[PDB]
C-alpha cells in the first residue's frame, strides 16, 4: 500500500538510491544530507506497510507461508534488497523541500521552493504525488509560514505538467532557457500560497456530481451513541 | 631567529586569504635559506595538499614531524598540523595537536570549537563537554553556544542541568527574539520536550507538569506533528482515553493517509478484541474518507465472515479495476504474504467473474489490468504458462505498456531465460528512450544475463560523458551501488565458469589423436588473461562501497557546527543515529559477505598452490620464447600489444582517477600479504564495533573466526544462534558437525581450544549430538542429520558443501541429495545451483 | 475531459511508433523508414490518438509541396494510419481523419490522397463511408514488401473547402 510520513534521514541512501531509477541529475551526499538536517519539516517519503492478518488461527491455517520468513522457522532476517527499509516496508516515493538561504540583495521573504518530487514509475495513478505536495504546502505554510511557492518543471514529461499545472493548479512564471545538463528549456511556476485553502479536510473528496454531503470531522463522534453489540443501530 | 619569524608572519596573511602561488614562492625563498624550518615545511605540505599533490605534501608533513622533538613552538604551526590532520582523515593526531597548542598559550577560543567538533566524530564526550563548556564561557553572545551546552549535558546525562540552562536563557531572553528566530526557537523547545520525555518515566507528576508545560507552549511551537505525537504519547502514558482519541482524531484529519496513526488509534480506543466494534468504525470512517486507501485496506485484516469478507475484498478491487492502477497486485501483496488458501480463490473467483462480463472492445482498459492482475497473481502461485498466455494476450491486445514487457521478463527470468528476458526489455525499452528506471532494470537483468559489456554500453547513454569514454566515472560519481554489486556478481559467475571449462578442457587430456585442443590455444589464452583482468577489476570495485560509508561518514565534519549555528538538535540526534546504524544496511552486509568469500577463496587457492605439485623449473617457463626463431623480439612484440591493449581497456573500464589510485590493474589486491588482517582492519572492526543484539549474521561470524585459531567466538555466536533461532535448524547441525570436526587432533590448531570447546559443549549438550562417534571411522552423519533435521533445508546443504574438505561425510551422495531436495523449488535457482554451487 | 487525446510524436518515444508498424499492417514498412523522420526535406506531420492515457492510434503523413512536375494531388499524403482492431468503433479514425483535414486546410491546401490496398475490402469500405472517391482503377506493382511481395493498389481523393 502507501503510506505518507516524514523523511527520516535512516533511509535518505535508499532515498538515493530512487533518484538513480527517477531523475537524471543525481546528487552527492552532502546536497541530501543537507537539505534534510536544515529544513525536515518540509520534504515528505511514501512507503508501504505490512501488519497482521490473520496469524496462524484455524481456518485454512498453513505453516508454510512467506512473509518475508517470519512465520515458522526459515530464521528472520532481511531480504536482500536495497529497495526495502524493514521487513515488511519499502520507499516507493519523496519529496525534498527547502526553503530560501542563499543572498540575492533584496530583502526576499521567507517563500517555499519545491525542490524535487521523485515517485517511481510503477506505482503511480493512484494519488501519492499530489497527496505529498499538499502535506508539504500545509506544512510549509502552517510552520515556516510561506508566502508563496516556486518551483520547475520540464516540458515532455506530460505526467508532470498535469499534476502542477492542471491537477495542483500552478501558475507559470517564466521560461528558462537551457536549465538542465541536456540542454532542455524548462518553465518555472510561481504560485501565491495561502492558509485557507490548503486545508487536506478541504479535499477529502476527488469528484462530485453537483450538490453532494461533504462530510468532515467535528468534535466528538465515535465515542458517542453506546455499544454496537446490542443497540437499535447494531447492523 | 628574527627575520624567519617576521616573514611568515607576512606570509601567513596569504593562506588566511585566497593565494597559494605566492604564499608558496615565499615558502621556497624561506626554505632555500635555511631547511631547518618547522612552521614553513608545515605550512607547504598544508599548501601542496590543498593543492592537489599529495606524495609531496605527505613528505614534507612527515618530515615536519621529524624535525619535531619536544612541545614547545610556535601554535601557528600546531594549528596548520591540526588543520591537515583534520583534512586526511585523521582526527586523534589533529586532537592532540590542538590541545598541544591551547596548552601552550593561544589567545583563539574558536580553537576549543574545532575540538568540539573533532572529539564528535570520534565519540569521546568526556572531554567534549569540557570543551562545550569552555567555548560557551567564552562567548556569551550567540544562541550556538547554548544549544552546543544543552545538547552535551542531554547526550551525556546532566537533564535536570540542561532543563535549568534551557530556562535560565528563556529567561534572560524573553522577548528579545527576532522573526527568523522563532523557528529554531521552536524547534529547540521541542528538543527541550525532548528533554522533558527523558524525565518523563512513568511518574504521574512528571508526566503532568510535562502535560502541562506542553499545553502551555502550544501557542508558540511552530512544529504540530511532533507536538500532536509527544500529546498524544504522554496521554497514553497517563489514562486519558478521550483526550488521546480526539488527539488521535486531529492527526487523522491533518493526514488521513498514514497507517501508523490508524494502529495508534485501534490501540488507544481497545477496539481490537471486538471485530463488530472495528467493523464499524472502519465503515464510519470510509464515508469520511472515499479517496484514500488505508481506510479499505486495513479492514480485510480481521474479517472472520466468508460473504463478508469476499464482499469486501470485491468492493476494494472493483475502483482498482475500473481506473486502473499500475500496483493492483501491490495493493495485494502483504496480504498474500500472510493469506494463501482462504483469500486467493475467493479473489481468483471474483476476478473470473468480473472479467467474464468485460469486453475486449467496450472495456480494453479493464481488460488488460484484469489480464495483468491474473498474470501476477499465477506468477506469484508458482505458474508460467498460463502467465506468459496471458502476457501474450495483453501484448497482442496492447502492446503499448512497459509493465508487459517488464513481467514478461521477470517471468523469463524466474524460468532461467536471462537472455532472451534482457532482449525482450531492451526491446520494450528502446520504445521509449526517456525513463531512467526501465534502463536501470534492463542493465541489471543484462548483468545478471552473463552481458556485461552490452549492459554498460547501454547504461553510458543519460551519464554525463567529458573526460570518459563512457559513463563508469559517472556512475561511481553518484554514489552507486547496486549496479556495482550486479556486476560484481557477474563476473564472478564468469570466472566461475572459467573453473568448468578448464575442467573439461583438462578431462581429454589429448585422447588418441586430440591435436585440436594442443593447435589452438592462444584464443585460450587470452580468455583466461581476459576473466582474470576483469576478476582483478571485480575486487577493485569491491572496494568502494566501504569506502563510500567511510566517506560518508567523514563528511560529517561541518554538520557538528551547522547543527548548532542553524538549531536543528533534533537533525543532530538523527544524523547521529544515522551515522551509528551505516553498518546495518543490506547492501553493505552483501558486499561484505562477497567480499569474505573472495578473499577466503584467495586464501585457500593460494595456500593450494603454494606448495604443490612438482618441476617449478618446467612450469615457470610460461611462453615468450620458440627456441630458434627470435624468441627476444617475439616477446617484445607480445608485450607491446599486452600493453597497448590494456591501455585502452583500462581506459574503457575508468573510474578511478590516476592520481588517486595507481592499482587500476588489481593485480596487488588479488596477490596481498595478509588478506585475513586487512578484512579483520578494514571489513571487521566497525561491523564488530556498530552492531545491535538481535541483528547479527551469525554464519559470517563463524566462517572468520573459522580460520584464524578462535573457536571460542565460534561457540558463543552458535550458542547465541541456538538460543534465538532455535534448535529446529539445519544451520545449527551442520556448524555443529563443522565444529567436532574441526577439534579433531589431526587438524592442525591448537589442542587447548579443542579441549575447552569439547568440555563446553559436554556440558552445554549432551543429549543433542554424540560426542563420542569421532573415532569410529564408519558413524556416517548425513544420514543422522536427515534423520533429525531431514534433507529438506538447502541452506544447511549447501553449508556442508563448502565446508566438506575439513569435514569428510561423502561428496557424490551429498550431492545426489542436494538435486533430488532442491527439485521443490524454482528452476532458475536450481540451475544456478548446479551450474556455480554445485 | 475528453478519453481520445492527440498529442505530438517526440524522439524519445519515436521506438513506440516503429512498433505500430508491426502490429498494425504488418510486411509493408521498414527501419529506416521511421529511423529517417526525425534524423536531423520534406514536411511530416505527426499524431498519436491516446484512448485513457494509452497509445492507440498513430498519423505519419508527408506534405509534398510541388506542383510543377505533378499532375493534380499537392496536399498531405495519408502514409501511416495504424489503428489496433480492438480499438475501433469509437470515432478513433474519424478524429484522425478530422485533425488530417485540419492540418491540410491549416497549410494553405485543398487535397488529401490516401493509398490502400487492392486485396483489402472492409478497409475500403471504411475509407469511403468517410467520404473519399477512388481515382481511376487500380496501379500495377505499387506496393513493396518487406521479403520482396508485390501487389497492386488503389488511390482515394477528398477535397477540402
Amino acid at each position: 500500500p502507501i503510506n505518507i510520513r516524514r523523511a527520516t534521514i535512516n533511509d535518505i541512501i535508499c532515498m538515493q538510491n530512487a533518484n538513480l531509477h527517477n531523475l537524471p541529475e543525481n546528487y552527492m551526499m552532502k546536497y541530501y544530507m543537507y537539505h534534510i538536517l536544515s529544513w525536515p519539516e518540509a520534504s515528505f517519503v511514501a512507503t508501504t506497510t505490512t501488519l497482521d492478518c490473520e496469524d496462524s488461527d484455524e481456518q485454512d491455517e498453513n505453516d508454510k507461508l512467506e512473509l518475508t520468513l517470519d512465520g515458522t522457522n526459515d530464521g528472520r532476517t532481511i531480504k536482500l534488497d536495497p529497495t526495502y527499509l524493514a521487513p515488511g516496508e519499502k520507499l516507493v516515493g519523496y519529496v525534498l523541500v527547502k526553503m530560501n538561504d542563499d543572498p540575492d540583495q533584496q530583502n526576499e521573504p521567507p517563500n517555499g521552493h519545491i525542490t524535487s518530487l521523485s515517485v517511481m514509475r510503477t506505482y503511480r495513478r493512484m494519488g501519492i504525488a499530489e497527496n505529498l505536495m499538499r502535506q508539504a504546502l500545509f506544512a510549509l505554510r502552517e510552520v515556516h509560514q510561506a508566502e508563496y511557492v516556486s518551483l520547475h518543471v520540464r516540458q515532455s514529461n506530460r505526467a508532470a505538467l498535469h499534476l502542477y499545472r492542471d491537477t495542483l493548479a500552478f501558475e507559470v512564471l517564466s521560461i528558462e532557457k537551457s536549465y538542465y545538463q541536456d540542454g532542455e528549456d524548462a518553465y518555472a511556476m510561481k504560485k501565491v500560497l495561502k492558509l485557507e485553502e490548503l486545508q487536506i479536510s478541504n479535499f477529502t473528496h476527488r469528484r462530485l456530481k453537483e450538490n453532494e454531503e461533504k462530510l468532515e470531522d467535528d468534535l466528538e463522534s465515535d465515542l458517542l451513541e453506546d455499544i454496537i453489540k446490542q443497540g437499535v443501530n447494531d447492523i | 631567529l628574527k627575520k624567519e619569524n617576521d616573514q611568515f608572519l607576512e606570509a601567513l596573511k596569504l593562506y588566511e586569504g585566497k593565494q597559494y602561488k605566492k604564499s608558496l614562492k615565499l615558502l621556497d625563498a624561506i626554505l632555500k635559506k635555511d631547511g631547518s624550518h618547522v612552521d614553513s615545511l608545515a605550512l607547504k605540505g598544508l599548501d601542496l595538499y590543498s593543492v592537489g599533490e599529495k606524495d609531496d605534501a605527505a613528505s614534507y608533513v612527515a618530515n615536519a614531524i621529524r624535525k619535531i622533538e619536544g612541545a614547545s613552538a610556535s601554535p601557528i604551526c600546531c594549528h596548520v598540523l591540526g588543520i591537515y590532520m583534520r583534512n586526511t582523515k585523521e582526527y586523534k593526531e589533529s586532537i592532540k595537536w590542538f590541545t598541544a597548542a591551547l596548552n601552550n598559550g593561544s589567545t583563539n577560543k574558536q580553537i576549543y570549537r574545532d575540538l568540539a567538533t573533532l572529539q564528535s566524530q570520534i565519540g569521546d564526550f568526556k572531554n567534549a563537554l569540557v570543551s562545550r563548556k569552555k567555548y560557551w564561557e567564552a562567548f556569551l553572545g550567540y544562541r550556538a553556544n547554548w544549544t552546543s551546552l544543552a545538547v552535551a549535558q542531554d547526550v551525556n546525562g546532566e537533564r535536570q542541568q540542561a532543563i535549568n540552562t534551557l530556562s535560565q536563557f528563556e529567561k534572560l531572553a524573553e522577548g528579545k527574539i527576532s522573526d527568523s528566530e522563532k523557528y529554531e526557537h521552536s524547534e529547540c523547545l521541542m528538543y527541550k520536550n525532548d528533554i522533558m520525555y527523558k524525565a518523563a518515566s512513568d511518574n504521574q507528576d512528571k508526566l503532568q507538569n510535562v502535560l502541562k508545560h506542553l499545553n502551555d507552549i502550544e501557542p508558540c511551537v511552530f512544529d504540530k506533528f511532533g507536538l500532536l505525537e509527544r500529546k498524544a504519547t504522554i496521554y497514553m502514558k497517563l489514562g486519558q482515553l478521550k483526550d488521546a482519541s480526539i488527539v488521535y482524531r486531529t492527526l487523522i484529519k491533518r493526514n488521513p493517509d498514514n497507517f501508523k496513526y490508524y494502529k495508534l488509534l485501534e490501540v488507544s480506543l481497545g477496539i481490537q478484541g471486538d471485530n463488530k466494534l472495528k467493523k464499524a468504525l472502519y465503515g464510519k470512517l470510509e464515508q469520511f474518507y472515499p479517496r484514500c486507501e488505508p481506510p479499505k485496506f486495513i479492514p480485510l485484516t480481521f474479517l472472520q465472515d466468508k460473504e463478508e469478507l469476499s464482499k469486501k475484498l470485491r468492493e476494494y478491487v472493483l475502483p482498482q479495476l475500473e481506473r486502473g492502477v499500475p500496483a493492483t497486485f501491490s495493493n495485494v501483496k502483504p496480504l498474500y504474504q500472510r493469506r494463501k488458501s482462504k483469500v486467493s480463490p475467493l479473489l481468483e473467483k471474483i476476478v473470473l467473474d468480473y472479467l467474464s462480463g468485460l469486453d475486449p472492445t467496450q472495456d480494453p482498459i479493464p481488460f488488460i489490468w484484469t489480464n495483468y492482475y491474473l498474470s501476477q497473481h499465477f506468477l506469484f502461485l508458482k505458474d508460467f504458462p498460463k502467465a506468459q498466455e496471458y502476457i501474450d494476450a495483453a501484448l497482442d491486445h496492447t502492446p503499448t505498456l512497459v509493465e508487459f514487457y517488464i513481467l514478461k521478463a521477470r517471468i523469463l527470468k524466474h524460468l532461467g531465460l536471462m537472455d532472451t528476458a534482457a532482449g525482450i526489455l531492451e526491446e520494450g525499452r528502446q520504445l521509449d528512450l526517456q525513463d531512467r528506471f526501465i534502463n536501470c532494470k534492463t542493465v541489471k537483468y543484462f548483468l545478471r544475463a552473463n552481458n556485461i559489456d552490452k549492459a554498460v554500453e547501454v547504461a553510458s547513454l543519460f551519464t554525463k560523458n567529458d573526460d570518459s569514454v563512457n559513463g563508469i566515472k559517472d556512475l561511481h560519481l553518484v554514489e552507486a551501488s547496486w549496479f556495482i554489486v550486479e556486476q560484481a556478481e557477474a563476473y564472478y559467475r564468469l570466472y566461475l565458469d572459467r573453473k568448468k571449462k578448464l575442467d573439461d578442457l583438462a578431462s581429454l587430456k589429448k585422447e588418441v589423436e586430440s591435436d585440436k585442443s594442443e593447435q589452438i590455444a592462444n584464443d585460450i589464452k587470452e580468455n583466461q588473461w581476459l576473466v582474470r583482468k576483469y576478476k582483478g577489476l571485480a575486487l577493485k570495485r569491491f572496494n568502494a562501497i566501504p569506502k563510500f560509508y567511510k566517506q560518508f561518514e567523514d563528511d560529517q565534519l561541518d554538520f557538528h557546527s551547522y547543527c548548532m549555528r542553524k538549531g536543528t538538535p533534533r537533525a543532530y540526534l538523527e544524523m547521529l543515529e544515522w551515522g551509528k546504524a551505516l553498518y546495518t544496511k543490506p547492501m553493505y552486509v552483501r558486499a561484505m559477505k562477497e567480499a569474505s568469500k573472495l578473499y577466503f577463496q584467495m586464501h585457500d587457492d593460494r595456500l593450494k598452490r603454494k606448495s604443490d605439485s612438482l618441476d617449478e623449473n618446467s612450469d615457470e617457463i610460461q611462453n615468450n620464447g620458440q627456441n630458434s626463431s627470435s624468441q627476444k623480439k617475439k616477446a617484445k612484440k607480445e608485450a607491446a600489444a599486452m600493453n597497448k591493449r590494456k591501455e585502452t581497456e583500462a581506459k574503457s573500464v575508468a573510474a578511478y582517477p590516476s592520481d588517486q589510485d595507481n592499482d587500476v590493474f588489481g593485480e596487488k589486491l588479488i596477490e596481498t600479504s595478509t588478506p585475513m588482517e586487512d578484512f579483520a582492519t578494514e571489513f571487521y572492526n566497525n561491523y564488530s564495533m556498530q552492531v545491535r543484539e538481535d541483528e547479527r549474521d551469525y554464519i559470517l561470524d563463524f566462517e572468520f573466526n573459522y580460520r584464524i585459531g578462535k573457536l571460542a567466538l565460534c561457540f558463543a555466536s552458535l550458542n547465541k544462534f541456538a538460543k534465538r533461532f532455535g534448535t529446529t535448524s539445519g544451520l545449527f547441525g551442520s556448524m555443529a558437525i563443522v565444529l567436532l570436526h574441526a577439534t579433531r587432533n589431526d587438524t592442525p590448531f591448537d589442542p587447548i581450544l579443542k579441549k575447552v570447546v569439547t568440555k563446553s559443549l559436554e556440558k552445554e549438550y549432551s543429549e543433542n549430538f554424540p560426542l563420542n562417534e569421532i573415532s569410529n571411522n564408519s558413524f556416517d552423519w548425513l544420514n543422522f542429520y536427515q534423520e533429525k533435521f531431514g534433507k529438506n533445508d538447502i541452506n544447511g546443504l549447501l553449508f556442508l558443501y563448502r565446508y566438506r574438505d575439513d569435514v569428510p561425510i561423502g561428496s557424490s551422495n551429498l550431492k545426489e541429495m542436494i538435486i533430488s531436495s532442491l527439485s521443490p523449488l524454482e528452476p532458475h535457482s536450481q540451475n544456478e545451483i548446479l551450474q556455480y554451487y554445485l | 475531459r475528453d478519453i481520445c487525446t492527440l498529442d505530438n510524436v517526440y524522439a524519445n518515444n519515436l521506438g513506440m511508433l516503429t512498433k505500430l508498424a508491426h502490429v498494425t499492417v504488418p510486411n509493408l514498412y521498414q527501419d529506416a523508414f521511421f529511423s529517417a523522420l526525425f534524423a536531423e526535406k520534406d514536411v511530416h506531420f505527426t499524431q498519436m490518438a491516446y484512448y485513457s492515457e494509452i497509445p492507440v492510434g498513430g498519423l505519419v503523413a508527408k506534405l509534398v509541396p510541388k506542383k510543377q512536375n505533378e499532375l493534380s494531388l499537392k496536399g498531405i499524403q495519408i502514409e501511416f494510419l495504424g489503428v489496433l482492431p480492438n480499438y475501433r468503433h469509437k470515432s478513433i479514425g474519424s478524429k484522425l481523419l478530422k485533425f488530417a483535414e485540419d492540418k491540410c486546410s491549416e497549410c494553405h491546401q485543398h487535397n488529401v490522397f490516401v493509398y490502400l490496398p487492392a486485396v483489402d475490402d472492409l478497409t475500403k469500405q471504411w475509407f469511403i463511408a468517410h467520404g473519399f472517391e477512388q481515382v481511376g482503377e487500380t496501379v500495377n506493382n505499387f506496393i513493396k514488401g518487406v521479403n520482396g511481395d508485390e501487389q497492386d493498389a488503389i488511390l482515394l481523393k477528398k477535397h477540402i473547402s
